[PDB]
């Protein structure tokens, strides 16, 4: 199905790979070969953690297993298996998931290039995608690696990963102290400061007191002029906004490269060569 | 898709030619595989 | 018996209460989503006839209706929309096939060249003076000190070859900034605009680079029913063309790869 | 099914190219899927030491 | 290929805008404009004018009351010595009324500052938040920012008022300081048994996850949209545009559905509105309801066991 | 009831194909579905050693 | 559902004989099953 | 007539360049899996000290 | 009484097409929740070890 | 809606009882639950 | 949809028997599963 | 076993340039991935030093 | 029932449906409210063991 509107843009190629092998459309999805990868490696990969959560950590009789949504958990192997493939039954599920994860983002994200190929707009959002899909990288490929070990990684699991993250983070003492950690909190933050006005603006004035006609671009202007002495304007707010996002995800990304590989100590402790200049 | 009904004999005559040819490498090293180590 | 832990507290009861806040507003605003495109193209309503049309869960919202300032109408959402024929054939009768271009691609109007028909009058100011305009109309406007000023660069394809040279330089009398270029075409001398979004500066040069249309296709950059000013309706017939030759500029955009 | 003679005429209803590619991939990941399942239980094929043990025709 | 618009590339100027006007009751602006060739270089060059009523004037007044007592503290916590506040800053701080006093008011060397600059702090900035309003009824638009601010200042009320107050002690208030109130946070976390099992602050996670994902990509498709003037969202909204078709097509063919031009900034408004409005829930709760979030979600059976490979034996039991 | 139908009439209602494709795709998810659910209990018939236990009818 | 009144009585015959189809191989599977292995 | 004497006929169905292509991919896909999948088995060919242990081959 | 004095017409207000479909949806949706929740229960059906212990009683 | 005032007369007399054979497979399926496994 | 009532029955045919061939192979290599290594 | 070779005709459907980095990527890829594979084994290089561990070249 | 009498004047300045459907909003809200408040107070009436406890009706 289509919307009112679109039938005039369906237009034939565009594609990266496949040409009119897989170059059609299923409902309102666009396939593409890419989605054709992308759904292998993502059935593959659900299909798995089905199968994980139907065995458990302890086999399916076990108390430990579990079909329970908050807690199912399929985690790595441990650190003695190094970068070699693992028993499947001893983390190596969690490796081949991954590896389907993985290939599906990286899918996901050349299938919306192919979508930006077709209908003739720009590739901001497959790249800016591709950020994600790098933190993610970090998360589960590359910190584990320059570690020696895949099981560096974070389990997939509810709250499992959250507790990943816990013991990871409280394992430097104050995670908060880290400084790459307070950029990317601050980013996290600023982006939902500039969301949150942008919201409102646009809303406020496509949308004002009845009696008032459509707002302008001068009104636009004129407000957040009158509050704070500055609008960036309509154009750049969407600029920053995907400044911020994507440099939240960046400064994540770095902050957790750095917590091991580059600093292997507590965290507060870093702020040492400030404590220590010869100023004071 | 672009092809005549002559132009997918000989498309198909060199493919299932090349691709048995594959196969048939894969015999072979399935063979020395089974050889040194079988499986089975 | 002062100790019967009673299993809800308020943590529960707060979640079901925030789940359910939620699921109202999903469906919210998954309605205001239905307010342009909808009902829904299938063949299940022209095989029908009409008596299925496509508008899924939740249901179309009432319309709304803007009012535009300065005698400009009044607009609603959603809307009954006059079909539109496709300037293309499909590529297959099959469903879900896509449909191949009728013609010279990038006049066919269709896929990265196509557009919708948006009004045949110009946007305005607040003052109501058409916001667009070239700063040979908007005398006040003023390159920034230091800025290679674009009046006189060449504009030049994406093989290129030149095609004209800019001759002014369209500005936006709301928020001050380049919106358009213009160029005086080399091969008709006829005057044409080209999007901001679509032309790369080459300063140390004083060119204007465009890998989107070749310096040929610069000849039928849709025109303007007025030289100092631009209609809605001409700013996308303006930029749809050479997002077009995205994909048609070259017999190789058309993709594949391999 | 359409077991009835008349179920040649499934094929008005549903494209050929789109059912046949969903039936390819489907086809693929479920044998891969099946595969791994099993590679993970005693049927397990591979870590048996089959026909004669090969870790001790290298380590100790 | 293509320009990004990521830098305005070549810029242009016309006297600078005073604005709309505002009727009558709304005062003079003041200060006069300039611009900044490199804020251009990504946005409006333009700094200012600014309006300031009796609510901005009264309000920039409290805001700066409040940040002296702050600052004044510091200096003299590391002795005057400027140098010392220079170095330490970062772990200078007000701490807050110490709990042997609960909410009573005091003395000046034991947290009376702090309740002083939490005082004027919290009128500063409701106060800015009645300017807003102001400044957004004048232009005869609607009061969607102030629906939001007042979502954050609700999250804010809940940290440092109306959790110490229900918990009868201003020591539970958050302390003005960088690395300080990083300290309050994590200690926040610990005392009430791990966060992470709050179910709300979960949610407002995933908003906040949302606020970005939500930005990053309505922002990205504008951007890929700016070729079609797709950044003038409100003639995108009134008149549809191919900015605005391109732009819900992208998106429908990746993931089978979308929004339009208006209600993108819908969805992105609710969903910021939504981590503070989770947040100061998540807040509202501890130590007033669940005091030990993990054994919560242990109750409601969401913690997951492991298979236990190491544990320790406690002393507490011999 | 021995009554195979009452009206046939529910094609001028819903479309031949979606019910088709609907039936065909929740049938083999229900399926899957199922299965997992059969595998991860007592009723799990891969892991119970059948019909002789596979892990030590051979060296180990 | 632009189908005619033949052809939504044909429709409904295929379909009905072949859902007969796939519930009959499904009570096979199932009584075997029981057979095999009982579960109540 | 039987069958297998116009299943070239397949070319008219599917684009035979992008066919190769698609299969050439599902190769080398399929081929680092199973290498991955008979390594994640006792037939592992690398830790397995052949012909001598090499991990205490620099130990001594 | 509760009698309802004309309960057709139903159909001339709400979308007969839609309504089975709700139904339908509806239906096994509730099917799927439903099973589950006993399925969590002490009312489960499955894990009794029904009729001799399948694991480690079971032939093997 | 865009029905005529016959055709949800003949809509509704087969929907009630579909409805109903669908309630008959239910009691059904809850008498046979209720005999083997009773719950109250 | 891509097919006449004429091309829908040649479809069929080779959709029909290829399966077939499909399911041919795969119960022989099944049955070949069971000597080996019975599994229930 | 059958006639046609001239499978040079393979470059009039196939771009060269484009098939030229694929598998030059592709080839350094496989070369880092199997490198790696190696290296993290038993047949590893690094971990060892030859003639003598030479971080035991100094027990101080 | 005003009462009395020129208090229906009250529609003439605030819409009849955007009051009812308030009303609606903040009755269907409040009643929830107040229903919470009594579940966590003396008036709570369900896990209270009254008249006779059900997780006392066999041991759980
Ligand atoms: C202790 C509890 C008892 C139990 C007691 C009951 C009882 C009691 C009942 C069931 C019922 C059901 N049980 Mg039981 N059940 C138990 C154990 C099991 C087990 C198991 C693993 O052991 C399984 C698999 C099942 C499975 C089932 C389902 C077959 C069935 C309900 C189907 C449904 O929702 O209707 C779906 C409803 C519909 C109307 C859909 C009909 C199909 C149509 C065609 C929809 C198909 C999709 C459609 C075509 C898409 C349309 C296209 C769109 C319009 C676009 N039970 C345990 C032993 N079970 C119910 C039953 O028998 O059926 C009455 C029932 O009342
Ligand atoms: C626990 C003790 C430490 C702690 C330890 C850590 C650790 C350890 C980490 C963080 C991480 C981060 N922390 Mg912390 N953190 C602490 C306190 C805080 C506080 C606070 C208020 O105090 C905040 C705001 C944060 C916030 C942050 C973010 C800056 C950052 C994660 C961003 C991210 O993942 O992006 C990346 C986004 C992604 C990876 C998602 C990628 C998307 C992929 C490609 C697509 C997924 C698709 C998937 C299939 C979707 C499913 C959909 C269904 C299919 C439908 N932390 C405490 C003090 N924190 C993480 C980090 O540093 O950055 C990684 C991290 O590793
Ligand atoms: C102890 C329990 C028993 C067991 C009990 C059962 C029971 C009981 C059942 C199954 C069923 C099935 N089991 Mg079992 N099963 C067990 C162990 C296994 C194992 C394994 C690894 O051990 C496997 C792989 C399977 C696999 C299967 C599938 C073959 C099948 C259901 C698939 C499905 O949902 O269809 C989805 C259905 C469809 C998609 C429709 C059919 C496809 C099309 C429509 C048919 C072609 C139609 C025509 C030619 C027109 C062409 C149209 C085009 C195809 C589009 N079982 C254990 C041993 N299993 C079910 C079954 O057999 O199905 C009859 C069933 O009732
Ligand atoms: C550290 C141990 C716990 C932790 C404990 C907490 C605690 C405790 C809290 C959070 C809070 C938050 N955490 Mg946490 N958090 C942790 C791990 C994480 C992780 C991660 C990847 O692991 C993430 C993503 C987060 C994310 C989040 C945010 C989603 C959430 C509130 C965001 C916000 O902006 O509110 C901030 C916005 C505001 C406060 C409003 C700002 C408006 C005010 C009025 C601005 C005034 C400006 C001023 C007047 C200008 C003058 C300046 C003067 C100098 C003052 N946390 C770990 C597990 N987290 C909040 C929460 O969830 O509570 C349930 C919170 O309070
Ligand atoms: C019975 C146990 C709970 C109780 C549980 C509920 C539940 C459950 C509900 C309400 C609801 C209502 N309750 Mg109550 N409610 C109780 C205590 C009170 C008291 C009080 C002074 O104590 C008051 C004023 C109310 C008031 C009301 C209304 C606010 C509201 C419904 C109508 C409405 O909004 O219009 C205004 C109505 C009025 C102003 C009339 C006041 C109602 C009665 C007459 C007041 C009873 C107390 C009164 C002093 C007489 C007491 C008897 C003498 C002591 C002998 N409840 C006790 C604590 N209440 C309903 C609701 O909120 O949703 C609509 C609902 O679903
Ligand atoms: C980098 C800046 C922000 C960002 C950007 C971003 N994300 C994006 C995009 C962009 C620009 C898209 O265009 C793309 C999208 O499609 O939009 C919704 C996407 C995307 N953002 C999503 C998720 C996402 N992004 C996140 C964050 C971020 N993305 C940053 C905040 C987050 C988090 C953790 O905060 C999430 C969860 C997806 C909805 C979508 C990409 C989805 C996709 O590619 O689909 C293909 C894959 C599948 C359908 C699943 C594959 C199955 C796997 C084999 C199993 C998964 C295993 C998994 C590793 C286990 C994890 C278990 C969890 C319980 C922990
Ligand atoms: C969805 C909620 C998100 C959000 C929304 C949000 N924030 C907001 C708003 C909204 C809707 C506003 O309306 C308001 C705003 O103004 O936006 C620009 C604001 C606001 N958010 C801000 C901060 C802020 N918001 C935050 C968070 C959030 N806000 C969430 C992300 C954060 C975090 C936690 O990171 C911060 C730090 C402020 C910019 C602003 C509130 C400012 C305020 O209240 O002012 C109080 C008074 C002062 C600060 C005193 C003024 C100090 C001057 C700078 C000194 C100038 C001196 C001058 C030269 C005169 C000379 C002095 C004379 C005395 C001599
Ligand atoms: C409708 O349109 C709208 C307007 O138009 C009229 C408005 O004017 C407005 C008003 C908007 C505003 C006033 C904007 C307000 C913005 C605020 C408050 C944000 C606060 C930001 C700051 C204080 C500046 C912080 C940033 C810096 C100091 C720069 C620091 C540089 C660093 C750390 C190094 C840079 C390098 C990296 C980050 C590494 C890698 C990063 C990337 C790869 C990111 C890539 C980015 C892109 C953009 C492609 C709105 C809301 C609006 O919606
Ligand atoms: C073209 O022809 C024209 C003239 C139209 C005529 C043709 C007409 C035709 C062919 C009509 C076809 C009619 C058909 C096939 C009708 C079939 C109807 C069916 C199957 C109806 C089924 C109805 C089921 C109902 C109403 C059940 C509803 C159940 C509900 C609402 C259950 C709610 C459950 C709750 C609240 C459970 C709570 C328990 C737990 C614990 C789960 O709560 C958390
Ligand atoms: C030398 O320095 C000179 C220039 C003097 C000035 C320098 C000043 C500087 C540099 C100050 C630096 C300040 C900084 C960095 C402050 C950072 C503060 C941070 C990070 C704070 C973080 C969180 C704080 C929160 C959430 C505070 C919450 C407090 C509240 C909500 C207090 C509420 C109190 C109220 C409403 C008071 C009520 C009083 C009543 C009326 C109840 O009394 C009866
Ligand atoms: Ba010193
Ligand atoms: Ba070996
Ligand atoms: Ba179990
Ligand atoms: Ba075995
Ligand atoms: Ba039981
Ligand atoms: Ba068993
Ligand atoms: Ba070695
Ligand atoms: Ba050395
Ligand atoms: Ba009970
Ligand atoms: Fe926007």
């Amino acid at each position: 199905a289509m919307l009112s509107f679109e039938k005039k843009y369906r237009v034939r190629g565009g594609t990266l790979i496949g040409g009119d092998l897989f170059d059609f459309w299923v409902g309102p999805f666009y396939v593409g070969f890419f989605g054709v990868v992308g759904f292998c490696f993502t059935l593959l990969g659900v299909l798995l953690i089905v199968w994980g959560a139907t065995i458990g950590p302890t086999g399916p009789t076990s108390d430990l297993q579990t079909y329970n949504l908050w807690r199912i958990s399929i985690a790595p192997p441990d650190l003695s298996y190094g970068l070699r493939m693992a028993p499947l039954t001893e983390g190596g599920l969690w490796q081949i998931i991954t590896i389907c994860a993985a290939g599906a983002f990286i899918s996901w994200a050349l299938r919306e290039v192919e979508i930006c190929r077709k209908l003739g707009i720009g590739f901001h959002v497959p790249f800016a995608f591709s950020f994600a899909i790098g933190a993610y990288l970090v998360l589960v490929f590359v910190r584990p690696l320059l570690m020696g070990a895949w099981g560096h990684g974070f389990p997939y699991g509810i709250l499992s990963h959250l507790d990943w993250v816990s013991n990871v983070g409280y394992q430097f003492l104050h995670f908060h102290y880290n400084p790459a950690h307070m950029l990317a909190i601050s980013f996290f933050f600023t982006n939902c400061l500039a969301l949150s006005m942008h919201g409102s603006l646009i809303l406020s004035v496509t949308n004002p007191q009845k009696g008032e006609p459509v707002k302008t671009s001068e009104h636009e202007n004129t407000f957040f002029r009158d509050i704070v002495g500055y609008s960036i304007g309509a154009l750049a707010i969407h600029r920053l906004g995907l400044f911020l996002a994507l440099s939240a995800a960046f400064w994540s990304a770095v902050c957790i490269l750095i917590s091991g590989p580059f600093w292997t100590r507590g965290w507060p402790e870093w702020w040492n060569w400030w404590l220590e200049l010869p100023l004071w | 898709t672009g092809l005549t009904d002559d132009e997918a004999k000989e498309f198909h005559a060199i493919f299932m030619q090349s691709m048995y040819a594959w196969f048939g490498l894969v015999v072979i090293a399935h063979l020395l595989a089974w050889l040194y180590r079988p499986w089975l | 018996s002062a100790g019967i832990t009673h299993y809800i507290d308020a943590a529960q009861i707060t979640i079901w209460a925030f789940w359910l806040f939620f699921f109202g507003l999903i469906i919210y605003l998954r309605r205001e989503d239905k307010r342009e495109g909808y009902p829904l193209d299938s063949d299940r309503t022209e095989r029908s006839g009409g008596r299925v049309k496509v508008v899924g869960f939740p249901d179309l919202p009432d319309p709304k209706t803007f009012v535009l300032p300065h005698n400009g109408g009044t607009v609603v959402a959603p809307r009954v929309e006059a079909p539109v024929a496709v300037n293309a054939t499909p590529f297959s009768p099959a469903p879900g096939s896509p449909l191949v271009p009728n013609g010279d691609p990038m006049l066919s109007g269709f896929g990265p060249a196509a557009s919708p028909d948006r009004p045949k009058h110009c946007d305005l100011t607040f003052e109501g003076l058409p916001k667009i305009v070239p700063m040979r109309v908007a005398k006040e406007f003023s390159i920034a000190e230091g800025d290679p000023d674009p009046r006189g660069m060449t504009v030049v394809g994406l093989d290129g070859e030149v095609a004209g040279t800019v001759s002014d330089v369209w500005v936006d009398r709301s928020e001050p900034q380049i919106r358009y270029l213009e160029v005086e075409v080399a091969a008709n001398k006829k005057k044409v605009l080209l999007p901001i979004g679509f032309s790369r500066f080459d300063k140390k040069a004083r060119k204007v680079k465009v890998d989107a249309i070749k310096a040929a296709h610069f000849a039928n950059v849709p025109t303007l029913s007025n030289p100092d000013q631009v209609t809605l309706y001409e700013e996308d017939k303006v930029c749809a063309y050479y997002a077009g030759g995205k994909l048609y500029a070259t017999a190789e955009r058309a993709g594949p790869l391999l | 099914f359409t077991m009835n003679a008349n179920l040649y005429k499934i094929w008005l209803i549903l494209d050929p190219r789109r059912v046949l590619v969903s039936i390819v991939a489907f086809q693929i990941v479920l044998g891969l899927l099946i595969h791994m399942i099993v590679l993970s239980t005693d049927l397990n094929w591979l870590d048996d030491n089959i026909p004669v043990s090969y870790q001790a025709l290298g380590k100790k | 290929p293509e320009y990004q618009n990521i830098f305005t590339a070549v810029q242009v100027r016309a006297p600078a805008y005073p604005g709309v006007p505002l009727p009558k009751g709304n005062l003079p602006r003041i200060g006069r404009p300039i611009f900044s060739y490199w804020l251009g270089k990504i946005g409006d060059a333009q700094i200012g004018p600014i309006y300031l009523g009796l609510t901005g004037t009264l309000s920039i007044f409290f805001g700066l009351v409040a940040i002296s007592i702050i600052g004044f503290n510091m200096l003299a916590s590391v002795h005057w010595d400027v140098f010392q506040f220079l170095k330490h800053f970062f772990w200078l701080g007000l701490e807050p009324p110490p709990p042997q006093y609960g909410l009573r008011i005091p003395p000046l060397s034991e947290g009376g500052w702090w309740l002083m600059a939490g005082l004027f702090l919290t009128l500063s900035i409701l106060l800015w938040w009645v300017r807003t309003y102001k400044r957004a009824e004048a232009l005869g638009m609607s009061q969607h920012l102030s629906w939001a601010f007042a979502a954050a200042i609700f999250f804010y009320l809940v940290l440092g008022f109306i959790r110490p107050v229900m918990m009868g002690s201003w020591a539970k208030a958050v302390p003005f300081g960088i690395f300080p109130h990083l300290d309050w946070t994590a200690a926040f976390s610990i005392r009430y048994g791990n966060l992470y099992y709050n179910p709300f602050h979960m949610l407002s996670i995933a908003f906040l996850y949302g606020s970005a994902l939500l930005f990053a990509m309505h922002g990205a498709t504008i951007l890929s949209v700016s070729r079609f003037g797709g950044d003038r969202e409100i003639d995108q909204i009134t008149h549809r545009g191919t900015a605005a078709e391109r732009a819900a097509l992208f998106w429908r063919w990746t993931m089978g559905f979308n929004v339009t031009m208006e209600s993108i900034h819908r969805w992105a408004w609710w969903c910021a509105v939504l981590t503070v409005i989770t947040a100061g829930i998540g807040i509202l709760l501890s130590g007033t309801v669940v005091d030990n979030w993990y054994l919560w979600a242990v109750k409601h059976g969401m913690a997951p066991a492991y298979p236990e490979v190491v544990t320790a034996v406690n002393p507490y039991e011999t």
